[PDB]
């Protein structure tokens, strides 16, 4: 309830204690639903198409591949997966977002790799839209 | 431009607490030459600010804030200044509203103990009123199996 309304920080307290608290495989993605809608949330705001996009797409396929091992529901937390694509895919051009390397781009590779510059800045628009497009 | 600007992030622990912090952390020592004949409008409008935007939240954003609004270090030269200020009077539930979380954490804590017991301190001169004005004043007892 709080998400919608978009207060975020009393529910940042909050996403830290669901986070830490409910610990249980429906629990993790849960938590991820929350985190990822906070993205939208913020990504309304400017820079966070470099930071809190990254902040929660960095786990939204990583503890992901080995979750629910369907069993049901999956459309309502994969699709925030997608948003968190869709956000960069269309924000991220090149440069600027790409400032600070080491590990960045590196997501851009792989990412685009299961789903170190020129694989990006030569091909990541046939990279990003694909990824997203999975 | 940093508050009002913050209205619009619809948050209540960092965009308007970082606009509101600094204010009282760092002295604002050369910014205070300036901004002198304010006063209590510069003063009790930034310590309203770091209310409303906590003051549904609670929790050791609470405690922390009454802290900073509350009388902790000598709590006797503002009851002795003023018995009721149409400012100052408006602190009362904010810490009390901490007794909520910290309440939840132990069965007899130090804000609800001090708390209530000083409001029975001061009830003891002009109580009925201050008593009948907080509704919260009354959902404090259930705690203790008391009804």
């Amino acid at each position: 309830s709080a998400r919608k309304q978009n207060n975020f920080s009393l529910a940042m307290k909050l996403l830290k204690e669901l986070h830490k608290e409910s610990k249980t495989r429906d629990d993790w993605l849960v938590s991820w639903v929350q985190s990822y809608c906070r993205l939208s949330h913020c990504r309304s705001r400017s820079q966070g198409c470099s930071e809190q996009v990254l902040t929660v797409l960095k786990t939204v396929s990583l503890l992901d591949e080995n979750n629910v091992s369907s069993y049901l529901s999956k459309n309502i937390l994969a699709f925030r997966d997608q948003n968190i694509l869709l956000g960069t895919t269309y924000r991220i051009i090149a440069n600027a977002l790409s400032s600070e390397p080491a590990c960045l781009a590196e997501i851009e590779e792989d990412k685009a790799r299961r789903i170190v510059i020129a694989g990006l800045y030569q091909r990541a628009f046939q990279h990003l839209s694909e990824a997203v497009q999975a | 431009k940093q508050i009002t600007q913050s209205a619009l992030l619809a948050e209540a622990r960092s965009d308007y607490s970082e606009a509101a912090k600094q204010y009282d952390e760092a002295l604002n020592k050369q910014d205070w030459v300036d901004g002198e004949p304010t006063e209590a409008e510069k003063d009790f409008w930034e310590l309203a600010s770091l209310d409303c935007y906590n003051h549904l939240a609670e929790w050791k954003s609470l405690e922390y804030c009454s802290t900073a609004s509350i009388d902790s270090e000598n709590p006797p030269d503002l009851n002795k200044i003023w018995s009721e200020p149409f400012y100052q009077e408006t602190y009362l539930p904010y810490m009390i509203r901490s007794k909520l979380k910290l309440l939840l954490q132990g069965e007899a804590d130090q804000s609800l103990l001090t708390f209530i017991d000083k409001a029975m301190h001061g009830e003891l001169q002009k109580a009925i009123l201050e008593l009948h004005y907080s509704q919260e004043l009354s959902l404090l007892y259930l705690l203790q199996d008391d009804v």
